[PDB]
């Protein structure tokens, strides 16, 4: 290699300027690069990991800085429902002073930017009631980011070189990682909500200087020796507690009183302790599993040739398959980004619902910010956990080694799978839109006494399974009589009833019939988006139309006119269209979330329970009046604080059109253009004297491809931030 | 009564959904002489309109909050005919498309070239198949039982 | 000087540190060995 | 450039080359057929990737075969 | 007059009246993009100077502060920070085309076929000395402006 | 021979054959006085090490604008004049 | 060594009033590819870098762009006018690289003095997966 990509000397001698493309998006793609081992490889992926934790932590530290430098902390501290968060100061030289005087906002002597991301809230939860906290905080996070920094880099040094012997070591790693990377972590936590976040809800602030000296509970250890755990849930915060001071408060440190603290309508700051410390519990039980250098535990390896079911349905079972996931980093990749995507979707899904932190449920556009974030950022995983599969499905999947296994025997069948994956989005598909548009039609005939309505009874019977008495079921928890509500009557379920009941919080909302549609259109987009995948990841290999795909990699373009046409053929493809059809179904997802919750808010749950099952109700009263302070946001006459959630709006709206020029138009008229335009350079006096270097091409089609995937997501994700922000934000209902 | 929702016969904003859309259809009924075509065409719409809202309270149907009728799907016996009876009254015709599709591409598979017969569809073998879905329920059982449902592979 | 911090960090990051890193980035580009 | 392969499973009917433009395949003799002739693929430097060799190859799935790899200026089919 | 380049009708370009004419071909050769033999500094000068005021026109009276009495000390002030930066384009570019010291890419023959000698302007120590012309008659060419703006303001349009 | 009757593949003169022509690219002399190009070359001859030309251009072009960024005033940008004007409370109080 | 190449001599060069579809600066620093074909009346061809030219009664010598666009000509020559035709490849240092048939036959007919490179000896299945050959140069299809 001497050329710029020093990792590839194909693009290197590549005298045009695909290789400037090409040397950055393979930059990362360690097992492509020319001339390297698997040493290399882990080793780089390591320092790697080492970067991207010193770039989390200094931007966490950041935020904290910012927040600490040109916030309004602790002024939110005092009166946070009624004191608008502040992200950063903004210093734009192009603002004209009615945009110096709309962007002055939290009581700020210059332009600010209302903090959407609940930074504050969760920060003030966990202690932290001054900016000296918060910069102590960035301080020591840029510390451990320069920690990140220098141990990646030493690990890359030949005397501290970890073997792959150490990185395929399966055992001590999950051992280690659950126990302590788990359990001691969330332990810890736990010992700073009972240490910190609790006293600082209680009152008195414990600071580094005195956290030796205060008891986080008038018997210090002694019920926890003495077994008698009772002694640490006896005043409980009784209902009148104002978080942040003695007011109401207790002096119990962990409980399982459940549902939420009646101020900040979030979950109580001992059943979070609680919460931690048992999962550290379990977690440090369970990190001791796993065989190491002490003679006990278990071999990975031996418990999954022993799952191997007598009767040969799964057929050769789970033999070899330690070999094929160690061995593989991208089914590591994979299963990971697979579980991660599930929880960022529960972390959402119950960050919604179930919010541990203090005035985040009564500030209305983080909840919604932080909510479409998770759900967007597990869609983008989720894909990536296909498309890696897809990635170890050519690349490290040996067929011979784990012949017959529960991983070939899946591959044999990949046309039953994609066959009724499509039989599911298909009837989804069909009978959701015929229902949406058979009530389009019936409210465009004046008739909305004709629309499919279905009353979702199985999600219903789940909400009285838990305790919902607003629709009359009465089973196992809204029946008084039921075991289960006799079992934790005197634990969590007054608190849980009391919280559930309440129509005015957001978990377990009363739903209706446009809920069950939307679910409906809901599991066409997660069933589309995995068919897309699934099919794309077993197709991987090859296909009739394709049966050598796995020699020509994941990412190709195509395999020319014959056979009839192969665009779109590769895994990359699909993961491609994947990524569309993820983009609108987590557009569905946050639509139907902004809508239920903007109608909670606003109070008038009849608008979503009337206008969600037709979608001229969704575009209508939730798109078309919902957007009438954003784009509003700088008219003729004036501007307000919303233009710029406008201006970000419509470059959104740009660049999502843009992106329909790289996928609709494809490379050939662009190469001819070119053609052109370098004829026009070469002969177009006083520019001949200059000539380019890298001799101009219109982008490959998987380039091509990928561009307008970023631009289209990019304008997806900056459109609808804009919109939610602005609507939710120009109200806050 | 289920699942909080009040029947449609003893509902109070079903009734004013049917007041409304006859109010709004009267009050495109004084601009017409009530002897000619269009408003004859209107008060037979109204009718239409009030009968539908009487079936509708009749049959037991479920009217929510927003005076609606939500349809009951999860087996109730008194909400079979709203997803379960129809339902039925589906999977009969749709697999009587199906069996007979299937049993007209059986029946050209031994042809010389049978794509033609997809192409020009044989009116007379179709006809004598169109009827042999009524009974698909039976002879759909039995091609499973004796295995000529599904191929086998070879 | 902690509101004229702007004044100093932002003109040097969002245009010297594109001088830096372009200009040394075209010189790796554009080299040989 | 690119790495045009031809496969054992070809029958010698020359409309992979006769259809290539670029001159990257020739015939030669050969023992495994009844045309007792096979292609061959010497000049895949001036290999641009078109695909109309395999676009004309009549077998089961192909037997030549391209493989897109190291683009130059003249498997990139530039003038410029 | 439309017959191709030096009559060679397979080169992609042609002689027609707006490329290859008495006065057209003679102004863009007596200029100092094309005053090859000359050497490239004081051509450098010429283009800086040239661009300078041509840089200086659209940034007084076009501009944040063209209504104010700073339009013309700032505007002229933008007009030589992007003729800092441009002298900064044309640095890293003549770092990035050629080297240190290889013989010049320019061509060496001409429309009459004399084995001409080649443009030393292509070559690193000559595009650096042109590049230093141009940020010389660059910041001359603002300063000279800005000082006929101000003290010769009057035949001039305002508007 | 190039210059034959319709011949234009002097393989020997391999320029005349591709096209290598300075167009335009007169090699006359110097018409520039010999007194204000010796005053030029020795005041630009400082800008003919290429690297030390771009170090000394980025650095003192970064250091030329922090220095207007910093000691400007609000009065040729109003990002640092600050609000001059009370704060509005946002919706629903502030919040 | 049994057909020696042509080493095209100064020929004339058909009769076109000049396109922009020519030679660009790839020639003056990369080949350009002559092509070489010997007419029996001068008649009217389509060029392919656009527009129509008129070959001269005998020899005639066209530097085009690149090799595709020399070798869709020979075979609209060849085809459309039943013409022999040969084309070369002339890089700016001086050497004339003979190409198109290099045997003097067309690469259809499968004439012997010819090495069968780019040859897999097994049917396309029969290729081993990438992980077989991960962390090697050989990426599928040489083994
Ligand atoms: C107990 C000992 C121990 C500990 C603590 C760690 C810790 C770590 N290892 Mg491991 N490692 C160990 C032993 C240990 N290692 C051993 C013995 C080996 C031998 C082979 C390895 C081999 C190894 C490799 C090969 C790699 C690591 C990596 C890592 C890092 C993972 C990335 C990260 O920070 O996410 C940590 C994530 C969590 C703590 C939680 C994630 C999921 C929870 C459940 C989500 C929900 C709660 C959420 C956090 C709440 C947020 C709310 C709010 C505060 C925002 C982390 C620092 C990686 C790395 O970065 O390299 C340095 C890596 O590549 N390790
Ligand atoms: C890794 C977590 C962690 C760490 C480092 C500490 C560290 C400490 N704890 Mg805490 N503590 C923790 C978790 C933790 N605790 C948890 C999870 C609980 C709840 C079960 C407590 C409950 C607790 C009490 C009640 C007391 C301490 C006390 C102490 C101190 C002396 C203990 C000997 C020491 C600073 C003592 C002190 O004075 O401080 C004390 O009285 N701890
Ligand atoms: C833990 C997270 C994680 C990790 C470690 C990787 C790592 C990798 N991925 Mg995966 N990927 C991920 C998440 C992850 N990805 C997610 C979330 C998605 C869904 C969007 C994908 C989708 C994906 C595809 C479709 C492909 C990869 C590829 C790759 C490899 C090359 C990436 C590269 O150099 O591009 C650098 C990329 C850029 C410089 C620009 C990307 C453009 C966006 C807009 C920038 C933000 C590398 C092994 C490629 C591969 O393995 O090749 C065979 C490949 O084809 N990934
Ligand atoms: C509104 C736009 C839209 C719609 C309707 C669809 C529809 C579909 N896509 Mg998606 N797709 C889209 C945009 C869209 N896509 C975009 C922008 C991309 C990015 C390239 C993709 C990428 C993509 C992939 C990669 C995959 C799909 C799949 C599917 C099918 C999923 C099965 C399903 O739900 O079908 C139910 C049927 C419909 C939704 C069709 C609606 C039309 C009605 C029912 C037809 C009847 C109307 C009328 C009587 C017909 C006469 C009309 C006229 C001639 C008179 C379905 C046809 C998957 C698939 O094929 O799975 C089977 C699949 O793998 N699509
Ligand atoms: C003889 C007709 C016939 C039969 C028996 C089947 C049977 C099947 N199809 Mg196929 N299919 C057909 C026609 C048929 N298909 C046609 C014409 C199309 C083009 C629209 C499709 C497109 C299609 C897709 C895209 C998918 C299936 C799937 C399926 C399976 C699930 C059933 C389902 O969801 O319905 C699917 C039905 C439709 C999508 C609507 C089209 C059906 C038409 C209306 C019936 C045509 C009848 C024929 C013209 C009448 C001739 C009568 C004769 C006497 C002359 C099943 C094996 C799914 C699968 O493999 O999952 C297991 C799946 O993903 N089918
Ligand atoms: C990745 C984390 C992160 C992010 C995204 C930001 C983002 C921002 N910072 Mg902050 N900053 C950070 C970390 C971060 N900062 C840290 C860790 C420090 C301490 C060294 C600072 C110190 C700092 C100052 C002193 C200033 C900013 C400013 C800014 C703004 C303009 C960019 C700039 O000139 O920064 C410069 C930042 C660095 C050189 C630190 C990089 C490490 C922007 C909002 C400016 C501002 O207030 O604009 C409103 C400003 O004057 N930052
Ligand atoms: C804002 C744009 C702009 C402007 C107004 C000028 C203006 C000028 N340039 Mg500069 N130049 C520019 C951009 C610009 N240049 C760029 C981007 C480059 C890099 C290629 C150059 C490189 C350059 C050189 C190397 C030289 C000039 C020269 C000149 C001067 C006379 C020659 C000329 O431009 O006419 C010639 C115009 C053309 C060749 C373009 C012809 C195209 C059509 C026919 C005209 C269409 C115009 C119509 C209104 C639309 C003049 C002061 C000369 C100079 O400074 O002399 C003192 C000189 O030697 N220019
Ligand atoms: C947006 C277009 C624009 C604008 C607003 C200006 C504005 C101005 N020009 Mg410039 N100018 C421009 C384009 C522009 N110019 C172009 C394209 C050319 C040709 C390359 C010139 C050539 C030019 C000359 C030659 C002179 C001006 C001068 C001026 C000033 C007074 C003109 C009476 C004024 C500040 C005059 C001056 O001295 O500026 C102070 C002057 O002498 N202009
Ligand atoms: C391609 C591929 C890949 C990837 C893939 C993916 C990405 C997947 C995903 C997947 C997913 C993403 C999944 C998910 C799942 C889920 C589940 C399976 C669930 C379950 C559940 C349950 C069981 C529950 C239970 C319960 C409840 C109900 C509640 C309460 C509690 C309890 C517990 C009782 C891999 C690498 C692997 C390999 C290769 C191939
Ligand atoms: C009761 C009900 C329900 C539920 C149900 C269920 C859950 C079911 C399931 C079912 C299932 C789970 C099924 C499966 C199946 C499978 C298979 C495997 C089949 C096969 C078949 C076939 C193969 C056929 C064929 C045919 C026919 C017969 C028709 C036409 C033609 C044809 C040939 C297509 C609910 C509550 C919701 C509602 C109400 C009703
Ligand atoms: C418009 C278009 C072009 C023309 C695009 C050109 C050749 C490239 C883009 C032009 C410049 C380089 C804009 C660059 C914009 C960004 C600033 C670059 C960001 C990259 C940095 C982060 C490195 C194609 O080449 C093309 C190819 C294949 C399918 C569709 C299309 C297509 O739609």
């Amino acid at each position: 290699a001497l050329r710029f990509p020093r990792f590839s000397q194909g693009l290197a001698q590549d005298p045009t300027t695909r290789r400037i493309w090409f040397g950055i998006a393979t930059a990362h793609d360690f097992e492509s690069h020319d001339d390297i081992t698997e040493e290399r490889l882990y080793q780089n992926i390591f320092a790697s990991h080492f970067g991207q934790l010193a770039i989390i932590f200094l931007w966490t530290s950041g935020n904290l800085f910012h927040v600490a430098w040109q916030g309004n902390f602790e002024t939110w501290v005092q009166d946070p429902l009624h004191v608008r968060p502040i992200a950063h100061a903004i210093w734009d030289p192009h603002f004209g002073q009615p945009a110096v005087e709309a962007f002055t906002r939290g009581g700020a002597l210059g332009p600010v930017n209302i903090a959407y991301s609940g930074v504050y809230q969760w920060w003030y939860t966990i202690g932290l009631r001054t900016n000296e906290d918060l910069y102590t905080g960035a301080l020591f996070l840029l510390f451990l980011s320069a920690l990140s920094l220098i141990g990646g880099w030493l690990h890359l040094q030949p005397k501290w070189k970890p073997r792959v012997s150490w990185f395929k070591n399966a055992e001590s790693r999950l051992n280690h990682h659950l126990s302590g990377l788990f359990g001691v972590s969330s332990l810890a936590w736990t010992g700073h909500l009972v240490h910190v976040a609790i006293p600082a809800s209680r009152g008195e602030y414990v600071r580094w200087n005195n956290f030796l000296n205060v008891l986080p509970h008038p018997q210090g250890l002694g019920p926890l020796f003495t077994g008698q755990w009772n002694l640490y849930a006896q005043n409980p915060d009784s209902s009148s507690h104002l978080f942040g001071t003695s007011q109401g408060s207790g002096t119990a440190i962990l409980t399982l009183l459940g549902g939420f603290h009646p101020q900040t309508q979030s979950l109580w700051l001992t059943d979070m302790a609680h919460h931690h410390l048992a999962i550290a519990i379990l977690f440090l039980i369970a990190g001791h599993m796993y065989r190491t250098n002490f003679g006990i535990g278990h071999s990975i390896k031996d418990l999954l040739e022993a799952h191997i079911p007598p009767g040969g349905r799964l057929g050769r079972g789970h033999k070899g398959l330690y070999d094929t996931i160690n061995n593989s980093i991208h089914f590591q990749l994979g299963l990971a980004l697979a579980s991660l995507g599930v929880i960022t979707s529960l972390v959402a899904q119950h960050m919604y619902s179930l919010p541990a932190y203090a005035f985040i449920a009564q500030d209305f556009t983080t909840q919604a910010a932080l909510y479409t974030h998770h759900q967007y950022i597990a869609g983008f995983i989720m894909t990536g956990a296909f498309a890696h599969g897809a990635i170890f499905f050519i690349r490290d999947y040996n067929p011979e080694q784990n012949e017959d296994n529960v991983l070939a025997r899946m591959l044999d069948h990949k046309e039953a799978i994609i066959s009724h994956l499509s039989w599911a989005s298909l009837f989804l598909g069909f009978h959701t839109l015929g229902l949406y548009v058979h009530n389009d039609v019936m409210l465009a005939f004046g008739t909305p006494e004709k629309q499919i309505l279905i009353e979702p009874i199985f999600a219903q019977w789940i909400q009285s399974a838990h305790g919902k008495t607003s629709y009359g079921f009465d089973v196992l928890l809204s029946s008084t009589s039921g075991p289960a509500f006799n079992a934790g009557r005197s634990i969590w379920l007054p608190g849980w009833l009391n919280a559930i009941n309440e129509n005015s919080n957001s978990l377990f909302l009363t739903i209706g019939p446009g809920d069950f549609l939307v679910h409906h259109a809901i599991a066409l987009g997660l069933h589309t988006t995995t068919l897309i995948l699934v099919k794309g990841a077993l197709d991987a290999r090859g296909s009739k139309l394709m049966p050598d795909k796995k020699d020509f990699g994941y990412s190709f373009p195509c395999d020319g006119p014959g056979r009839g046409g192969t665009c779109d053929i590769s895994a990359w493809d699909a993961f491609y269209l994947a990524v569309f059809w993820m983009l609108n179904t987590i557009g569905w997802v946050t639509f139907y979330w902004h809508w239920k919750h903007i109608t909670l808010w606003q109070g008038n749950v009849s608008q979503f329970n009337e206008s969600s099952t037709y979608l001229m109700g969704w575009l209508r009263d939730y798109l078309w009046l919902n957007s009438s302070q954003l784009i509003n946001g700088y008219n003729p006459f004036g501007m307000n604080s919303l233009s710029v959630w406008a201006w970000m709006f419509l470059f959104g709206h740009l660049v999502w059109a843009t992106g329909f020029m790289f996928l609709i138009s494809w490379r050939g008229y662009w190469q001819e253009l070119i053609e052109t335009l370098a004829w026009a350079h070469e002969r177009t006096p006083l520019a001949n004297l200059i000539r380019w270097k890298d001799k101009p091409v219109a982008l490959s089609i998987v380039q091509a491809r990928l561009v307008g995937l970023a631009h289209f997501s990019v304008g997806y994700i900056f459109t609808y931030a804009a919109f939610l922000i602005a609507s939710t934000s120009g109200k806050f209902g | 009564d289920i699942s909080g929702l009040t029947p449609c016969k003893d509902s109070k904003q079903f009734a004013k959904r049917e007041k409304q859309q006859i109010k709004k259809l009267e009050s495109s009924l004084k601009l017409y002489a009530p002897e000619s075509a269009p408003a004859l065409a209107l008060n037979a719409q109204i009718e239409k309109t009030k009968r539908r809202f009487d079936n509708y309270g009749k049959y037991g149907l479920l009217c929510g909050s927003d005076g609606l009728p939500h349809l009951i799907v999860n087996g109730d016996q008194r909400h079979w005919g709203e997803f379960i009876t129809p339902g039925i009254l589906f999977l009969y015709i749709a697999g009587w498309i199906g069996w007979v599709g299937r049993s007209y591409l059986i029946a050209i598979s031994g042809e010389k070239k049978p794509a033609m017969k997809e192409i020009i569809i044989d009116v007379p073998l179709a006809s004598r198949i169109i009827f042999r879905g009524f009974i698909w329920p039976v002879a759909a059982y039995r091609e499973f039982l004796n295995g000529d449902l599904i191929a086998k592979d070879v | 000087t902690f509101n004229n911090l702007p004044s100093i960090f932002v003109p040097l990051v969002g245009l010297v540190f594109p001088a830096i890193a372009m200009a040394s980035l075209f010189l790796h580009i554009q080299k040989n060995k | 450039s690119h790495s045009v392969k031809i496969y054992d499973t070809c029958i010698g009917c020359t409309q992979c080359v006769r259809a290539c433009p670029t001159d990257v395949l020739e015939m030669i003799p050969w023992d495994g057929c009844k045309a007792k002739q096979i292609a061959s693929a010497p000049r895949t430097e001036d290999c641009v990737g078109c695909k109309r060799c395999e676009s004309a190859c009549p077998t089961d799935f192909l037997s030549v075969r391209v493989y897109l790899w190291h683009e130059t200026t003249r498997s990139m089919g530039l003038a410029y | 007059v439309v017959q191709p380049i030096n009559g060679d009708p397979f080169i992609g370009s042609l002689e027609t009246p707006v490329t290859s004419s008495p006065l057209i071909a003679w102004y863009l050769s007596n200029l100092p993009g094309y005053r090859t033999a000359v050497n490239p500094l004081l051509r450098g000068v010429e283009v800086g100077l040239a661009h300078g005021f041509f840089l200086v026109g659209p940034f007084v009276k076009a501009g944040p502060l063209r209504n104010t009495a700073y339009a013309g000390s700032a505007g002229s002030l933008a007009a030589a920070g992007l003729v800092v930066i441009l002298s900064m384009c044309l640095t890293i570019y003549g770092i990035s085309s050629f080297k240190e010291g290889e013989p010049s890419i320019a061509p060496s023959l001409t429309l009459t076929g004399r084995k001409k000698q080649p443009d030393q302007l292509q070559t690193a120590d000559g595009w650096a000395k042109f590049t230093g012309g141009f940020f010389f008659g660059g910041i001359s060419g603002v300063t000279w402006a800005y000082f006929l703006l101000y003290v010769l303001d009057l035949p001039y349009f305002v508007k | 021979k190039y210059g034959d009757k319709s011949v234009y593949f002097d393989l020997e003169d391999l320029g005349n054959t591709t096209g290598q022509w300075d167009v335009y690219g007169s090699d006359a002399p110097s018409p520039y006085n010999p007194l204000q190009s010796k005053f030029f070359e020795t005041f630009a001859a400082p800008f003919t090490k290429r690297g030390l030309l771009l170090k000394f251009l980025i650095l003192g072009g970064g250091s030329l604008l922090t220095y207007v960024s910093a000691n400007s005033t609000g009065d040729v940008l109003p990002i640092k004049r600050g609000p001059q004007e009370p704060p509005k409370l946002g919706p629903r109080g502030k919040l | 060594g049994f057909t020696p190449p042509q080493l095209d001599p100064n020929t004339p060069s058909p009769i076109f009033a000049g396109s922009t579809g020519g030679l660009l600066r790839k020639a003056q620093v990369e080949e350009f590819y002559v092509i070489t074909w010997n007419s029996p009346k001068e008649q009217i061809f389509e060029m392919p870098t656009g527009g129509a030219a008129i070959m001269r009664e005998g020899p005639n010598l066209l530097k085009l762009a690149r090799k595709e666009q020399c070798l869709a000509l020979g075979t609209r020559l060849r085809s459309k006018y039943k013409i022999t035709y040969q084309f070369y490849r002339v890089f700016p240092n001086g050497e004339v690289q003979y190409l198109h048939p290099k045997d003097g036959v067309y690469p259809e007919k499968a004439n012997p003095g010819r090495e069968g490179v780019g040859l897999n000896m097994r049917s396309i299945g029969k290729n081993v997966s990438p992980i077989e050959v991960k962390f090697t140069g050989k990426q599928s299809y040489d083994l």
